[PDB]
């Protein structure tokens, strides 16, 4: 028994608790994010476990700051806790240094917070992965992902959850470098609809958000009209 | 702030049919010295609230930072609930009372205006926690010079129009400039209506008759 | 600091640590106590004189205050700690209430201390049972017992430690108003009860006597020998 | 974490503090420490377990420590715990002197150290101190005293006792050779020499494996001395001659 | 409670009794007593009668039996360390 | 936030297993030697780096503590660094309080008391190092050993690490009470040569001395000059 | 439905709710629900399985000991 | 292994249930609530004839209108009784009124289950209290009787029996209890049940009886009244 | 830096057989100026209790908020609304909690008790409270109290029957005493707010006084 | 076997067994339902008594003038959470003089309840709640589970044998938005009845109702006050 605490190494040099935490997020619905010239776009496949939930309930897209988004996958409690921590870090940075927190700095800080929970037996690794997206004229579009192990990397496009491999394969055909957010929204809808498994999942609702020049640097939920257009495009694609 | 360093003069305010209007000169006085002459003493809390200030300017900046952060936090959740002018007034009152009790007061005298749910608001907050709502407000030396004119006009005519309110504020600002040693010609006007919050540029009390 | 739950419930609703503390008490030297009309007597069996030990430094009978003394069976160190706590509390009560402590007050204090230790964190239960004797301000003789679990009762006469059951049966069979008629009768009762348990007899019994106004008196070996001879 | 906790302050099913018992078992492997009480002084004789041609002679003793102007102690068990407890004893004595401006009686000092030991064996989760101490001293209340202490926190006053290797044999021999109330310091030293001779089965005493200390009163002031090689050798010679004369 | 009050009946049938024996009271004196610990009380209560030379048991005999098979031998037992199934 | 329970406990037969294992780790360490001459002390060790890439002078094993005290070790290097830091801090505290260099015996006692804390404290393991302290106070040389258990002994000559029993036998055969510092250096180097398994050079070993002048680690040139014999 | 299409089923037996109250159930345990749905309908002499028979039999296959779970709420 | 705060696979806290099982070793206690008042009875369970029954205090008074009957581990109940008394007197000091029975039971229950092992308090409790308490008193709402267990659940009971003879005493109470009962009838029925369940013959020296009425305050029946009641049995 | 400022105000309370009146002015002042003309000092706590606070306004607001909060906590914990005696005892406890930095507030609690009668409680800034048939506090306490003693208390008068108080007579007395106080005291006389407490409920009345 | 002993040990399948056990603990509680219309939110709960002579345990509790909760699970933890809710609402009113929106309160609950689920020696709050309240955004119903997760539901039931109620609500979910208060309460009572085990019916002694609306502060109906709603089902 070498996998009962995060403070014990396996004889082959692994921290098994972090692997189990990673496996926890792999059992959740996929949530992809794509970076473009204008900005970044986030999509989440929200499974409707029952028809008794209000549309928008259990939202998995958060606004850590007015210029930084957040899409989560895994245990939703830990995701909300880390969203609160990111909000606190951004507010503290603004109060102390007097300007909006750079996305790379926020990602590094939150990752180090996650990493601090992967060293002691008094705490357990976070069971959630998430991606942050921001846009600024000085800094441009950015997209980062943080895993339970605390690894932060910058992505042009990333997926977290059950269908990470399929989403990554479908994203690779998007030549996202020279596209705008308008086309990326439709592409994200199509990708989410492709990766979704109807046999396993009963039904799902598409949640989208973006931050870019079109939004004047503010992270906000996509207007319902654009969501409906993207959904119709996705249905047309699966003919 | 036991010993205030950079201070501001009166802030005026009067509520009309459809909103409120606030005024304040752009001047930071270092004890009988017009040190800084291009500083705004009015802040936009949100789409339905604006806040003037007097007293220490550093305390005003600290309150600006804190209140802005609270507004950002509220806007992040996106739950459809926004701080109302009364909520901001109550929070400011509690903060000032706590600081006074700790004997580390925020040397400021703030005026809060807003227009939410089709109703106007105009409040007062002193460094000691005194807070009240009245149709017209004047802090600092305005309570002696400008307040009488506002009170007379309002007692004559309880409900004012935007043009009348702006004219009244201009006249009161002119009087304060005449009879206040720490006032400055340039000032700002902030109006809140159903269209949001608008802050007017550096207007001047050009109507300065000097018949000796 | 250390915050591990030393005493925890077990299935069938038992505090196994309390049971082990009682077992440890059972392995200590025997003690006896009898409540007389105008005298309270406490006796103790000495495991071995050893012919080299200083009897002054092994006393199992100690005076908490002027009107209260106790004898303990179990672990000596835990006994010493409880004795010091009881003495400081007695002096504090004298300071505050301005009257001498009552036996009930001090025995309740010891019981509460033991309960707190058996329900605290990172703490082992006190492994001692105490017999507390004394005279209240009203002059009524009193006798109390304490157990590691924190329970205290008033007894006419009890015995704790090895041979507790045998001495208890002896006392139950041979306690009567006649036996407590005179102080010498009470002392003889205590000695006879002890002799049912102690083997060598005579030299292995230490007796301490407290009367109404007089302070605690520890019978010298000659007096115990005379009483033992009179018993025969 | 519960898994790695050794649970050093529990009661065994038979009501025994296992850690205390094991600490006592550890003392059995330490050096032999002996103390005899006489009508005109007290003495401590200890086995110098460390014996090598390369060890240098430093300090006034290897196992006999001084605690006050009128107290000394000898330690058997783990040396580091002995050092910690000796420092604590010195601090306690100095605190008592500062508070009352009078030397601490021996019983009070042994009680304080035993309270520390008891605290360690009741709460804290730490291992008990694996050391037993023999105390000797003089006070204005009871005169010369000789005390003993154990890891459990139990102390008793003794006239002659031994702690360490072959303690039972030393106690038996003393029980047969101790004349209570009729022993001078010279007779006590002779008895200690005999006891050390028989208890250390390894060859005979070489005057380098014995550390003898004395506590005596002279001119109103207590004097604590550590016997030199000459006097120890003289005692060995006298004991050998006496044994030869008997046989 | 209803159970161990019935185990006592099924094991105290072919034995001499005072007839008027409060078996329910005996059942409630051994709350977490396994079936075996109840037969040992019955098989031991009559043991206290073979020693006294009597031929008919009594409730006081059973009470001494419970004091020995349930509360006197509880040091070893098996129930406390097995209901956790570990 | 930190285990509050001691990881060293008494085994049924009365031994502290953790301390024994620490002593085993020490025995697995590098050889070290210390000879107390009549006019100083000498400490010697081995520094066979795993390859030529390692910088010989990058890190030192014979590290000074104060102007008249130095120490050497045999065991885990990082533990030795921690102990060196603590010893220096203790020496400076003593100097501030008393305005006099810390005597070698006193520093030994303080360092040992530091070691004992880790064999009783909660959530810690014994230091896997044994120290050899040298100094010159009160016009006489001093040599001490301190083991993981916290016990310290005074030595006229000693050796630790691998093949330390053989080295101690060698010393017992070769030591003389009336030696000088130079002869002591030669004897120490020879003792190291007994169990070295390789060609000894200036960079392969370390030597330190302590005389009336004070403590100082010998330079490679002096070590080479001594190595001529 | 595969293992239940051999004995009897009232038209009003909502399998969807049955499939929801049985979570973390492997396939084999699912069959035991249908099998036990009958043995417990045989106890109360009848010829038709009813929904409360399936639901009541779900507990028997869950294998959870009675614990006087009645001081909650 | 298996710390204090661990949930069993069925969702029942292990320590709470272990404590609940410990209640079954206590002495039987019966409490009947009547429009005229509330009665509390308990068996003293004398071990030896030498022990003085007067020293066994299984019924205690919290205030002039509240009384509590204990069962289980007597030692654990002392802290809860002290907390109840302190809370009652604090309420009187602050609001100049008498705290209701429900409030006292609620406070005591809140005290229960506040046990922990890590990050709880400098001297927090290690295990739950192994006592079931019967609170009885008269308040603005009339006589009330409340039963509290280690789980912290408290329910108003018209007639509740706790302890070893709980099962069977409850059945008898259901048999005899009716809403229009009178205090004398309640006392008689409680005594009959206690006699039936008790191991030794019932007498004045092995039972405690207390009554609380709207007019009178907490009264603990003395020997003479007890003998008068037992005369009819 | 003075942590206190006197804002004036006069409280009154009369207890009757089957009612209770709590009255107050509506002037807020600071030194020689007037802050507002519509700031009553009467606060409703329950359906059968009213509290009047005068002195330093900030402490008045904080104390009223604390009292309302504590009332809600009591309702939740004890499942019943508090009585006037409970409010009085709690207020006495709260005031003494800040003995070394006392609230500059004068409190008069007026309402109905359990029996259905009228009850008026007076308070000092630190917490000393007592039941009284009528009490006046604030700036013009000295002016109002003697008249209430003479008329309501029938004091210093002989050969006069002690007819019980009537609601109409109580209202007339309140209006007359407050008009007289306004005629003389600078800090009062703007407008009068009367809070009648009866079995049916609480009714509010407003009467105009002289703005001078 | 070794991975179900603490809340800080992940299973190789990616599950925290202690949270599952807490969820089971909540499922072991008694039934409860919650609905909402365009203008009202309703909580109907079924109370069960341990014994025939014991009062039925209360389930619906006050939080503020516009928030209520129905508990299902351990009662002490339920009281702790209710006290936290009450304090948060009181602080919001004290600082901002504004009712706390239900969503923010539920977020605070989630933050509070997540902390035990990540630290050694702590346990999840073994209680599930059905929060109902009215804010500026209209009627709201929320569900909280021992795992620090909350769901915004338009209708949901939790507790023992709650699946029947959920099925009924899903079947009749199309008409909750546009029904009068009486019809909504009747729907809730019908779901609760669907939860009952055949040989039993809703009664005034085992049904409690709580209603919050636009012009109706939160109220609790119990005892004879529920007769108007039952008459018609």
């Amino acid at each position: 028994g070498y996998d009962l605490s995060a403070s014990t190494f396996s004889p082959d040099g692994r921290v098994f608790q972090v692997e189990y935490a990673m496996k926890a997020v792999e059992n959740s619905s996929t949530a992809i994010g794509i970076r473009c010239k204008d900005g970044v776009v986030f999509g989440v496949e929200k499974l409707v476990l029952s028809k008794l939930y209000e549309e928008g309930s259990n939202k998995r897209l958060f606004n850590v700051d007015r210029h930084v988004g957040m899409a989560v996958a895994g245990l939703l409690a830990d995701a909300r806790s880390l969203a609160d921590i990111a909000r606190e870090e951004a507010s503290n940075f603004r109060s102390n240094f007097g300007y909006n927190i750079p996305l790379k700095h926020l990602a590094d800080r939150v990752a180090m917070y996650v990493h601090a929970y992967t060293l002691y037996s008094a705490v357990r690794p976070f069971g959630c992965s998430f991606m942050l997206g921001s846009y600024s004229v000085n800094d441009g579009a950015q997209l980062y992902m943080i895993d339970p192990s605390g690894v932060s990397y910058g992505y042009w496009g990333c997926a977290i959850g059950k269908a990470r491999q399929a989403a990554k394969t479908e994203i690779e055909k998007l030549q996202m470098k020279e596209m705008t957010c308008r086309d990326i929204v439709k592409e994200v809808a199509k990708i989410i609809y492709i990766v979704h498994d109807e046999v396993k999942d009963k039904a799902f609702e598409l949640e989208l958000s973006w931050v870019g020049e079109l939004t004047n640097g503010r992270h906000e939920i996509v207007p319902k009209d654009i969501r409906e257009e993207a959904e119709k495009y996705a249905k047309e694609s699966l003919k | 702030t036991q010993n205030p360093m950079v201070t501001g003069t009166s802030v005026l305010g009067v509520k009309f049919e459809g909103g409120v209007v606030i005024a304040a000169d752009m001047l930071g006085s270092y004890g009988s010295l017009a040190r800084f002459r291009n500083i705004s003493r009015i802040m936009r809390v949100n789409n339905s609230t604006m806040l003037g200030a007097s007293g220490d300017y550093a305390d005003f900046q600290y309150l600006k930072q804190v209140l802005g952060q609270m507004v950002i936090d509220e806007e992040l959740l996106g739950d459809g609930h926004s701080y109302s002018p009364r909520a901001i007034h109550s929070w400011l009152t509690r903060a000032m009372y706590s600081r006074r009790s700790k004997m580390n007061p925020l040397w400021n005298t703030m005026v809060i205006g807003g227009y939410a749910d089709g109703e106007s608001f105009l409040g007062y907050v002193d460094m000691l926690g005194v807070a009240y709502e009245a149709p017209s407000l004047a802090t600092g030396y305005g309570a002696y010079l400008a307040q009488p004119l506002l009170r007379e006009v309002l007692e004559k005519q309880p409900v004012l129009s935007q043009t009348e309110a702006r004219d009244l504020v201009e006249r009161c600002m002119r009087v304060l400039y005449y009879r206040d040693a720490r006032s400055y010609n340039r000032f700002q006007i902030a109006t809140v209506t159903e269209k949001g919050v608008e802050i007017e540029g550096p207007l001047s009390t050009e109507t300065n008759w000097d018949i000796a | 600091s250390y915050d591990r739950a030393i005493t925890v419930f077990s299935p069938d609703g038992h505090l196994f640590q309390v049971e082990y503390a009682q077992e440890a008490v059972k392995k200590g030297s025997t003690a006896v106590g009898v409540r007389g009309r105008d005298i309270v007597v406490l006796g103790v069996e000495k495991k071995s004189v050893a012919k080299l030990q200083d009897e002054r430094t092994v006393r199992k009978i100690c005076a908490l205050d002027d009107n209260v003394c106790m004898a303990f069976a179990g672990l000596t160190a835990d006994a010493r700690i409880v004795i010091n706590r009881a003495r400081v509390e007695c002096q504090s009560h004298r300071l505050t209430v301005e009257d001498p402590v009552t036996v009930e007050y001090i025995t309740r204090y010891i019981a509460s201390l033991k309960q707190r230790y058996t329900q605290s964190n990172g703490r082992r239960p006190f492994g001692i049972s105490a017999l507390i004797v004394g005279f209240d301000f009203d002059g009524t003789p009193r006798l109390y017992q304490t157990d590691p679990s924190g329970t205290y009762h008033a007894w006419k006469a009890n015995a704790i430690g090895r041979g507790a059951k045998s001495v208890r049966e002896f006392l139950e069979k041979n306690y009567t108003d006649e036996a407590i008629e005179t102080d010498d009768l009470t002392i003889k009762l205590v000695i006879k009860a002890l002799l049912e348990v102690v083997q060598s007899g005579g030299k292995n019994i230490e007796l301490a006597v407290m009367r109404r106004d007089q302070s605690l008196k520890i019978l010298n070996p000659e007096e115990i020998e005379k009483y033992v001879a009179e018993i025969e | 974490s519960r898994r790695y906790d050794s649970r050093t302050t529990i009661f065994s099913p038979e009501g025994r503090l296992y850690q205390v018992e094991y600490a006592m078992e550890a003392i059995g492997h330490a050096g032999t420490c002996l103390g005899i009480l006489a009508n005109d002084g007290v003495l401590l004789a200890a086995e110098r377990r460390n014996i090598h041609k390369l060890l240098d002679e430093v300090f006034f003793s290897e196992k006999i420590y001084k605690l006050n102007e009128d107290m000394a102690c000898s330690v058997a068990g783990i040396t580091s715990d002995a050092n910690v407890l000796t420092n604590e004893l010195r601090l306690i004595a100095q605190r008592y002197l500062l508070q009352y401006q009078e030397p601490i009686p021996c019983e009070q000092l042994v009680t304080a150290l035993c309270d520390i030991k008891q605290a360690y064996t009741q709460f804290g989760g730490k291992r008990p101190f694996g050391v037993s101490l023999l105390y000797i001293g003089w006070d204005k209340h009871y005169g010369f005293q000789l005390y003993q202490s154990d890891p459990s926190g139990n102390y008793g006053g003794w006239k002659a006792t031994c702690i360490g290797n072959n303690s039972a044999a030393a106690v038996s021999m003393l029980k047969q050779d101790y004349k209570e109330g009729e022993m001078t310091l010279k007779s006590a030293l002779a008895l200690a020499i005999k006891v050390l001779n028989k208890t250390m089965d390894v060859s005979k005493l070489s005057a380098e494996k014995v550390e003898i200390a004395t506590l005596t009163r002279e001119n109103g002031k207590t004097v604590i001395r550590v016997l030199k090689q000459k006097e120890v050798e003289q005692l060995i010679k006298k004991h050998e001659e006496e044994e030869a004369k008997a046989e | 409670l209803e159970g161990r009050t019935h185990i006592f009946k099924i094991h105290a049938r072919s034995m001499s009794v005072e007839r008027d024996i409060r078996f329910e009271l005996l059942a409630r004196l051994c709350p977490n007593s396994t079936g075996a610990e109840i037969r040992s009380v019955c098989t031991e209560a009559g043991m206290f009668a073979i020693r006294a030379r009597r031929k008919i048991a009594t409730e006081k005999d059973f009470l001494e039996a419970v004091n020995k098979v349930i509360k006197s031998y509880a040091k070893f037992s098996a129930t406390p360390r097995y209901m956790t199934y570990n | 936030r930190g285990y509050s329970f001691s990881l060293t406990t008494f085994s049924p037969s009365g031994k502290l297993v953790q301390i024994e294992y620490a002593l085993a780790a020490v025995a697995g360490g590098a050889p070290s030697v210390g000879i107390k001459a009549a006019n100083g002390v000498v400490l010697a060790t081995e520094k066979k780096q795993k390859s030529i890439l390692y910088d010989e002078r990058s890190v030192h094993k014979v590290e000074p503590i104060t102007k008249h005290i130095g120490l050497v070790y045999s065991g885990m290097g990082p533990d030795y660094r921690v102990l060196v830091h603590r010893a220096r801090k203790l020496a400076q505290q003593y100097y501030l309080v008393y305005q006099e260099p810390i005597p070698t015996a006193q520093l030994v006692q303080r360092v040992a008391s530091v070691m004992q804390e880790y064999t009783q404290s909660g959530g810690v393991r014994p230091f896997g190092v044994s120290l050899l302290i040298c100094g010159w106070n009160e016009g006489r040389p001093y040599l001490f050993q301190s083991d993981p258990s916290g016990a310290y002994f005074a030595w006229k000559a000693t050796a630790m690490g691998k093949n330390y029993v053989n080295g101690k036998t060698f010393l017992e055969k070769r030591y003389n009470e009336d030696l000088e510092l130079e002869d002591a250096i030669h004897t120490a180097i020879l003792t190291l040569k007994e169990s070295f398994e390789g060609q000894m050079t200036e960079d392969n070993i370390e030597v330190g001395i302590c005389n009336e002048a004070g403590f100082r680690r010998l330079t490679p040139t002096e070590v080479k000059d001594y190595l001529a014999a | 439905q595969i293992h239940s299409r051999k004995m009897n089923v009232s038209p009003d037996v909502n399998y969807e709710e049955l499939a929801r109250c049985t979570d973390d159930f492997n396939g084999a345990q699912c069959k035991a629900v249908c099998v036990e749905a009958g043995m417990i309908a045989l106890r109360r002499g009848a010829t038709e399985l009813t929904h409360e028979d399936y639901m009541e039999g779900i507990l028997e296959v869950q294998a959870k000991k009675k614990a006087n779970l009645q001081y909650y709420a | 292994d298996r710390g204090v705060n661990t949930f069993s696979p069925e969702g029942r806290l292990f320590q709470v249930e272990y404590a609940i099982e410990a209640i079954k070793l206590g002495s039987t206690a019966i409490g009947i609530q009547t429009s005229e008042g509330v009665c509390l009875a308990v068996e003293k369970r004398i071990t030896s004839p030498l022990m003085e029954p007067s020293s066994i205090e299984k019924i205690v008074e919290i205030d002039a209108h509240i009384g509590c009957a204990m069962s289980g581990l007597i030692a654990d109940a002392k802290t809860l009784i002290d907390k109840a008394r302190v809370e009652t007197q604090n309420h009187w000091f602050t609001y100049n009124e008498t705290m209701t029975v429900e409030s006292v039971t609620q406070a005591v229950s809140n005290l229960a289950l506040q046990f922990g092992e890590e990050d709880a308090d400098p001297g927090a409790m290690s295990r739950p209290f192994g006592v079931a308490l019967l609170f009885g008193g008269v308040d603005e709402k009339g006589p009330q009787l409340f039963h509290m267990d280690p789980s912290g659940t408290f329910v108003q009971c018209d007639a509740r029996a706790i302890g070893s003879a709980s099962e069977g005493a409850q059945s008898s109470l259901q048999e005899v209890y009716h809403k229009s009962m009178t205090l004398k009838e309640a006392i008689k029925s409680s005594l009959i049940i206690l006699k039936q369940v008790m191991e030794e013959k019932l007498n004045a020296t092995n039972i405690e009886l207390a009554t609380v009425q709207p007019g009178q305050n907490f009264h603990m029946f003395t020997k003479e009244e007890l003998e008068e009641v037992i005369k009819d049995i | 830096f003075s942590p206190y400022v006197f804002n004036g105000g006069t409280i009154l309370a009369i207890a009757g057989e089957d009612f209770a009146i709590v009255a107050s002015d509506t002037r807020l002042s600071e030194g020689f100026s007037i802050h507002t003309r519509d700031s009553p000092k009467c606060y409703k706590l329950t359906d059968k209790t009213v509290i009047g606070c005068s002195g330093f306004h900030g402490d008045c607001l904080t104390l009223t908020k604390i009292i309302e909060a504590r009332l809600k906590m009591y309702k939740h914990s004890n499942n019943k609304a508090m009585t006037t005696g409970a409010i009085a005892a709690m207020l006495s406890t709260i005031l003494y909690s800040r003995r070394f930095f006392p609230y500059y507030v004068y409190n008069i609690i007026g309402g109905l008790d359990e029996e259905g009668k009228g009850a008026v409680y007076s308070f000092d800034p630190v917490g000393s409270y007592q039941r009284d048939s009528f009490k006046a506090g604030g700036s013009a306490s000295a002016m109002l109290q003697p008249l209430l003693d003479n008329q309501v208390g029938f004091k210093n008068m002989q050969n006069v029957e002690h007819v019980p108080l009537s609601l109409d007579r109580a209202m007339r007395l309140v209006k007359d005493v407050f008009i007289s106080a306004a005629e003389r005291d600078v800090y009062t006389g703007d407008a009068l707010r009367i809070c009648i407490v009866t079995k049916e409920g609480i009714r509010e009345e407003t009467v105009s006084l002289r703005k001078d | 076997n070794q991975y179900d002993n603490d809340v800080t040990v992940w299973s190789p399948q990616g599950r925290i067994h202690q949270i599952e056990y807490a969820m089971e603990a909540v499922k072991q509680g008694s039934a409860t339902v919650g609905l909402k219309s365009k203008t009202h939110a309703v909580l109907v709960a079924l109370k069960r008594a341990q014994s025939e002579l014991a009062a039925h345990q209360k389930k619906i509790l006050h939080v503020d003038n516009h928030i209520g909760i129905s508990i299902a699970g351990l009662t002490a933890d339920a009281r702790l959470l209710c006290n936290f809710m009450r304090q948060e609402c009181l602080d919001s009113r004290f600082v901002f003089d504004r009712p706390l929106p239900v969503s923010r309160l539920v977020s605070l609950i989630g933050s509070k309840t997540q902390i035990p689920t990540q630290r050694y020696g702590r346990r999840p709050y073994g209680v599930g709640l059905l929060i109902a309240g009215y804010d500026d955004m209209g009627p709201h119903i929320f569900q909280t589970c021992p795992s620090a997760n909350y769901f915004d539901c338009r209708a949901m039931s939790i507790g023992a044998r709650s699946q029947s109620a959920r099925t009924y609500l899903e079947r009749h979910m199309s008409e909750f938005m546009e029904c009068n208060l009486n019809e909504l309460v009747k729907h809730g009572l019908r779901a609760l009845r669907e939860t009952l085990p055949a040989e039993q019916d809703l009664t005034t002694k085992n049904v409690s109702i709580g209603i919050v609306g636009k012009d109706l502060e939160f109220t609790i109906y119990d005892d004879d006050d529920v007769s108007p709603f039952l008459e018609g089902l």
